[PDB]
């Protein structure tokens, strides 16, 4: 006298399934990421200012030896 | 019973101008892409040691 075993759903149910498109924003502002690249670009022109400025004090002083070499 | 997908209007406030803007031009979506691939790289793969491992079967 064996009772019915068949492929049956759990008693009660089976857990929720999701569905519904999940996709987050994960992102900053616009405002924040226009300020930190303005930001860069300005430590940027700052540095090769200086940079500049002292190369072209080096490029005198080469050709200050060379004048004085060219006699 | 049924829904619409594509019928959405975009804001156009001042906020959501700008961040389209900055959508458009430092390409946020497509980081959003190479993060999503970037993910995918650093998973273990599905790949089975053929023909020392074998795909699942049934009686």
């Amino acid at each position: 006298a064996s009772k019915v075993k068949q492929d049956m759903p759990p008693p009660g149910g089976y857990g929720p399934i999701d569905y519904k498109r999940n996709l987050p924003r994960r992102g900053l502002s616009g405002y924040s990421m226009f300020a930190v690249g303005i930001g860069t670009l300005l430590f940027g022109y700052w540095s090769m200012m200086k940079w500049n400025r002292e190369r072209r004090r080096l490029q005198i002083e080469d050709f200050e030896a060379r004048i004085a070499l060219m006699p | 019973t049924y829904k619409f997908v594509n019928m959405r209007e975009p804001s156009m406030d001042m906020k959501s101008v700008t961040d389209r803007a900055a959508q458009t031009l430092l390409w946020t979506e497509l980081v959003r892409g190479l993060g999503m691939t970037l993910s995918y790289l650093f998973r273990e793969p599905a790949t089975i040691n053929y023909p020392f491992e074998k795909g699942p079967l049934s009686p």
